[PDB]
């Protein structure tokens, strides 16, 4: 809990919403209070599953 | 030393705290909760109580920086 | 300047309420306290002087301090009624002199005895030999009435110190009317 | 008047460490200082304190003298840094007070209307909860003798607020805490009989001793009255105490039944879930 | 005084004990370890009476911790192979509330029982390895296991396997050291297996401990002995060439490369001669080498532990 | 010229005054002064801690009153121990105890009078109780930036001190500052009594008083408190008797929880407290 | 000449930064007070020893610390447009 606290202490963790997926392995992610972003793999989760 | 560890988990984060709006418990040890600022956050839940007082819809106190479920 | 800490003892015994000293022994010895406190002020600024009451149960009204305001404040409404106590009147001064900050300051005591004392000769000889080991020098000035041509106190001062020690001087007042400020003239010129 | 007092470990330590101050320089007597209390209700509370140089001559065995100017300056500093703190009385490390301590209170009674003196013990030995608390009152007497001032006992307890509990509990690193429900009540159960016995046994040896030596008074008056009060209770059946038997057991009736009620439930969840998680998890591995 | 005491170690000289007491009264802590270790070196195996009396009598009033540690290994080192003759002092060492003196009883009981499988020592040894508040004494407590049990290296991996999993890295460090010093004369693979996850712990210094321990298991043993030799040799250089790693952990990396390469690979360390008796310069050197942080010149005492392994066919004379 | 690992020896009396002076100042940062003795460069000890009076301007380099120091030092000279002051400490209640531009301004003032002058920060907030808490700092010389800044010797305590790192603000002090280790010393006699004082606090004075008052409690309203336990045992158990059936519906222990689950442990522990305090009756009331 | 030094000494007191205004929602315990800044965020925090719990009361405008986020001084009320009215 101490170490995990340290990784979530600075920025915490956000809540993403995928508006669209791209073939470049980069997935468009939109945050509600914020604008639209896009972020690359993410190898633990398969692209076809997104 | 385990009883002394309980004080290690109660030390964090102590005071002060920020109010947050709980959404739903996605899985064990972590759930998504809304900040009073309006930003929904993916948060690790404190280890002691994960269940009885969680409730689908309840106000919950979080840390300033981490926004951790306490 | 010479370093020392003086401790004055005002006489509140029930024999000091009479007006044999002009106008009264209360104001006579009060003016004596004024002249000695200003004398220590003109001597050294570092020397501090408290007061102690000998009669009844001895109590320190003012702890050792360089300012005389508190001393002059306690001289008033002192209610001088009680029995004189001597054997503990030197030891109280020594007791406040063991708590002193400065170790360079020598231990010095002045006291005014205006009433007869019941202290036996053996008690005073024990305190004489004790003050030799403690090196404490006490300068006494006898006031009021006592055994005619006071003896026990005189021999007490002589046997308290020796070689020289130049020393402790006991000035006995002669039985005659005079102003107090004129009685303190001889002790303030030379010990 | 005053009911009970609360003395923090911080101020208590502040007496002990000063005992280390005068310990190396010695020599005789005991540490004497002025206590700083905090009064929020009829219950009394102590937070900090300050030591004062004190020496008792022996000739003169009843001669006692304190520093008044130093008292003024130090109490003025503590009033400067803390407005809530004030002098509630004085303290000494004893271990046993002397007859001369009656006037010591009378001196500082000009500072505080009622000054409570607190004995403490720097070397823990016996017989239980430490320190002591005395209040200065005058009960006169039925004899019509001149008013005698005798200090009366005030119950003392060790406590703290928040931050003062931190360091105290942190520095021990010795015994389990607490632990409530298992080893908190049983250990104190033996403490009840042990601390009851030794208190009673030392004092009851005192009672037999008081009539042989220590007379006068001693006995009378306070002794015989409480004696008969001690003879007020035998104290058992006959009669109704016989009837408390089966209702005490009957209070145990439902408790044993509830015991056995949940004992089977513990064995239920444990054995069921474990035996499944044992054989059914091992069969997939091999 | 370290040169005088190491040169006269085991000689039981007299004049060295003279200037060592005035050096003990210099009151300086930086020379405290000098007087303390020298005093044990020259008196090694002599179980002197006034030596311990003066040392343990000087532990009280001194205000320094390095004089207390130097006297720790001092009174440890005078008492060698004395078996139960030293228990009378050991009782008083661990009963006392001084953290360093309880740390001294461990080294003392270590050298006095070296080569003995006496189980009477492991009762207090193990009990103090757990119930004690201080972490350094808990590390130095389990380091004694490899000193006494060096003759039977097969027991250490078994029994200490579970202590190597302890929650604090201090006991994990002592636990890696036990397998390091005890199994160094053997090619046991179980010890290596338990020292694999130790370098993976997120704690810094425990990884260092795994480096040196794994360096003692591989002395004179090439890749054909155990398959993890090259596995480890790439790790030693990897940790020292990465800037992100701690300087602490990368100290013991190059140090471990020095262990494997000691003497140009030609020499190794042996605590047990084939004759059946323990080699005291080896044991003494390594046991002082246990804590290299506290004094960096103490890392040179490991040179005495290096013994030549060679076949000498000298017929006679020159 | 010589830089080595350092160590702070604290007194049982010291910490207690630290956290107290710091608690009374919350939120506002206070100014304390550390008192002790310099034994050498690689070790230091604090044998005493005294509190400074607050000021309306706050923490500043001018907040130390020279006339107040000479007075207080008078009171400490006549005390058995007239030891020279060593350094200063200040509380940091609401954050992670980082040295600010006001702290550095008084660091260079203490480094000219005192060679070391260890900087100490104490806060009650960041720790419930059992933490060692506090902190300690030291000012490295800024004019040395051309030469090697990277000691020490005996790096053990250095490694344990710089850890955990532990966020960012903490790391922002690695430059221009370095911490210094803290370890308690005993003083185990007074510590032994200090344990028994708080523990005996829960115990009674005569010890037969509050236990017999719990015997007066042993039948109150305890038959009614046992009716409280009886309602918890009916109400929690008839809904915990559907759980063995529900385990067959979900198959088997997937999340969950409900709850409404367990809680009988606390009921059994309170009932056991009831039966033991009640078993004291036959011991006490009888003889 | 000396009045200027009086002003400059006032600057030394101006080295103390302000605080953030906030309204008292409720108090969970004596160590827990629920306060809400005018900006919208809520905070459960403590209080110092100068204030009284009875004098605070919910729905009271108070000033919170910049870091601890705790009450130091309070004000009864304020309103900026009315003065014009
Ligand atoms: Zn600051």
């Amino acid at each position: 809990l101490r170490e995990e606290l340290q990784l979530l202490q600075e920025q915490g963790s956000y809540v993403g919403e995928v508006v669209r997926a791209m073939d470049k392995k980069k997935v468009l992610v939109k945050v509600h209070p914020e604008g639209k972003f896009v972020v690359d793999v993410d190898k633990n989760i398969d692209i076809n599953d997104v | 030393e385990f009883l002394h560890a309980q004080e290690e988990v109660k030390r964090i984060q102590s005071i002060p705290l920020v109010i947050g709006q709980f959404l739903e418990a996605v899985d064990q040890n972590t759930a998504i909760v809304g900040s009073t600022t309006g930003s929904n956050y993916y948060v690790r839940i404190l280890s002691t109580i994960d269940r009885e007082l969680l409730k689908p819809n309840a106000s919950v106190a979080l840390h300033k920086h981490s926004n951790a479920l306490v | 300047m010479v370093l020392e800490s003086t401790m004055v003892c005002v006489d509140n015994s029930e024999y000091m309420r009479n007006g044999d000293f002009l106008p009264t022994r209360l104001q006579a010895q009060q003016d004596a306290v004024n002249i000695v406190c200003h004398s220590k002020t003109r001597s050294n600024p570092e020397n501090n002087v408290g007061l102690i009451t000998l009669a009844n149960d001895c109590e320190v009204l003012t702890t050792l301090t360089p300012d005389t305001g508190r001393i002059l404040s306690k001289l008033h409404t002192v209610q001088p009624k009680g029995k004189i106590t001597f054997c503990t009147g030197i030891r109280v001064a020594h007791l406040a002199l063991k708590h002193r900050q400065g170790k360079n300051h020598k231990m010095r005591i002045i006291a005014f005895v205006g009433s007869p004392v019941e202290d036996n000769e053996k008690d005073l000889v024990k305190l004489a030999k004790r003050l030799k080991k403690e090196k404490v020098n006490v300068d006494i000035i006898n006031f009021g009435e006592e055994e005619v041509n006071t003896e026990k106190l005189t021999a007490f001062v002589n046997t308290l110190n020796g070689k020289d020690g130049t020393g402790s001087h006991l000035v006995t007042v002669p039985p005659g009317p005079s102003l107090a400020d004129a009685l303190i003239s001889s002790p303030i010129l030379a010990g | 008047a005053v009911q009970k007092v609360v003395v923090h470990p911080l101020v208590l330590l502040s007496v002990v460490d000063h005992f280390n101050r005068i310990g190396k320089v010695g020599n005789q007597k005991r540490v004497v200082g002025v206590l700083l209390g905090s009064w929020q209700k009829k219950v009394l509370d102590v937070s900090n304190s300050f030591a004062v140089p004190f020496d008792e001559d022996d000739k003169d065995d009843s001669v006692w003298f304190l520093d008044h100017d130093y008292l003024e300056n130090m109490y003025g500093m503590f009033k400067k840094v803390n407005a809530r703190e004030r002098i509630v009385g004085w303290y000494h490390t004893g271990p046993k007070l002397h007859k001369n301590d009656i006037a010591i209170n009378e001196l500082m009674k000009r500072y505080c209307p009622n000054s409570v003196l607190v004995i403490i013990d720097v070397k823990p030995k016996d017989l239980g909860l430490p320190t002591e608390a005395y209040i200065s009152v005058e009960e006169v007497h039925d004899d019509g003798t001149p008013t005698s001032k005798t200090f009366e006992h005030v119950t003392s307890e060790i406590g703290a607020e928040e931050a003062e509990e931190v360091g105290v509990e942190h520095l021990l690193r010795d015994i389990k805490d607490t632990t409530v429900g298992t080893l908190s009540q049983r250990i104190t159960n033996q403490v009840h009989g042990l601390k009851g016995l030794n208190s009673k046994l030392l004092d009851i040896r005192s009672y037999l001793e008081k009539v042989a030596t220590g007379k006068l008074p001693i006995n009378h008056q306070i002794i015989y009255q409480l004696q008969d009060v001690f003879n007020l209770l035998p104290d058992v059946s006959l009669q109704e105490f016989v009837k408390a038997f089966y209702l005490k057991t009957n209070d145990q009736m439902v408790v044993v039944y509830l015991a056995s009620l949940i004992r089977s439930v513990v064995a239920l969840h444990n054995l069921i879930n474990n035996k499944i998680a044992n054989r059914d998890a091992e069969k997939k591995e091999g | 005084s370290l040169g005088l005491g190491l040169a006269a170690m085991g000689t039981a000289r007299q004049d060295v004990y003279d200037l060592l007491k005035t050096n003990l009264y210099q009151d300086d802590a930086v020379t405290g370890e000098a007087a303390g270790l020298a005093l044990g070196l020259v008196m090694l195996g002599s179980k002197n009476a006034q030596a311990i009396e003066d040392m343990v009598g000087y532990a009280q009033e001194t205000q320094h911790e390095k004089i207390l540690r130097g006297l720790a290994v001092g009174i440890a080192l005078v008492m060698y192979g004395r078996m139960e003759e030293a228990d009378a002092l050991i009782e008083s060492l661990c009963r006392d509330k001084d953290p360093i003196l309880r740390r001294s009883g461990m080294y003392t009981v270590a050298m006095a029982y070296c080569g003995s499988g006496n189980n009477k020592a492991i009762r207090r040894l193990l009990h103090v390895a757990v119930s004690d508040v201080n972490d350094d004494v808990r590390r130095a407590a389990v380091e004694s296991l490899g000193f006494i049990l060096f003759r039977t290296p097969e027991q250490c991996p078994s029994v200490v396997s579970l202590l190597s999993e302890s929650y604090n890295p201090h006991v994990r460090y002592g636990a890696a050291m036990a397998l390091g010093i005890c199994c160094a004369g053997t090619g046991n693979k179980e010890a290596i297996n338990l020292l694999e996850p130790m370098t993976n712990d997120p704690v810094n210094y425990v990884r260092q401990g795994a480096l040196i321990a794994s360096a003692l298991i591989m002395i004179q043993q090439t890749e054909i002995t155990c398959p993890k030799v090259n596995q480890f040799r790439q790790l030693y250089s990897k940790v020292i060439n990465d800037k992100h790693d701690d300087v602490m952990a990368k100290f013991g990396a190059i140090l471990a490369q020095g262990i494997l390469d000691a003497g140009g690979h030609n020499v190794t360390i042996s605590l047990q001669s084939r004759t059946g008796h323990t080699h005291m310069p080896s044991v003494v050197g390594v046991l002082v080498f246990t804590q290299f942080w506290f004094w960096f010149p103490l890392s040179h005492f490991l040179s005495l532990a290096y013994t030549p392994t060679c076949v000498i066919g000298l017929n006679k004379d020159l | 010229a010589v830089d080595t690992a350092e160590q702070v020896y604290i007194s049982s009396l010291a910490l207690l005054k630290m956290l107290k002076h710091g608690r009374a100042g919350v939120p506002m940062e206070v100014m304390g002064l550390m008192l002790g003795e310099f034994v050498d460069d690689y070790t230091v000890r604090v044998i005493d801690v005294f509190a400074m009076p607050q000021s309306g301007t706050g923490v500043s380099v001018e907040a130390v009153d020279p006339v107040f120091q000479a007075k207080m030092l008078d009171m400490l000279k006549q005390t058995g121990r007239p030891e020279m002051v060593v350094g200063w400490y200040h509380s940091h209640p609401g954050f992670g105890c980082w040295l600010s531009g006001v702290d550095i301004n008084t660091q260079q003032s203490f480094e000219a009078l005192s060679e070391r002058a260890v900087a100490v920060v104490v806060d009650p907030i960041q720790s419930v109780k059992g933490k060692v808490v506090i902190d300690a700092f030291r000012l490295i010389n800024a004019n040395m930036m051309v030469l090697g800044h990277e000691p020490r010797q005996t790096t053990s305590n250095l490694g344990h001190l710089n850890k955990p790192s532990i966020q960012a603000l903490i790391h922002g002090l690695n430059r221009h500052y370095y911490s210094i280790t803290i370890n308690y010393r005993k003083n185990e006699l007074e510590q032994k009594m200090l344990l028994n004082l708080h523990k005996k606090s829960w115990m009674e004075g005569l010890t037969l008083q509050d236990y017999s008052e719990h015997c007066k409690h042993n039948e109150s309203v305890v038959k009614e408190m046992l009716e409280l336990a009886k309602n918890y045992n009916k109400a929690v158990e008839e809904e915990d008797k559907m759980t063995p059936e529900q385990l067959a519906i979900k198959n088997v222990g997937k999340q969950d929880p409900k709850r409404h689950l367990e809680e009988h442990v606390d009921v059994l522990m309170t009932s056991n407290i009831v039966q033991c305090l009640a078993a004291m009756l036959d011991t006490v009331v009888f003889k | 000449t000396k009045q200027y030094e009086k002003s400059e000494n006032d600057l030394k007191a101006l080295q103390s930064v302000g605080q953030i205004v906030g309204e008292v929602l409720k108090q969970l315990t004596e160590e827990k007070f629920i306060v809400k800044a005018t900006n919208g965020p809520r905070y459960v925090v403590g209080c110092r020893r100068q204030l009284d719990k009875s004098k605070l009361k919910p729905g009271t405008r108070v000033a919170l610390d910049m870091t601890t986020l705790t009450i130091m001084r309070y004000l009864p009320r304020e309103v900026d447009p009315l003065v014009y009215n």
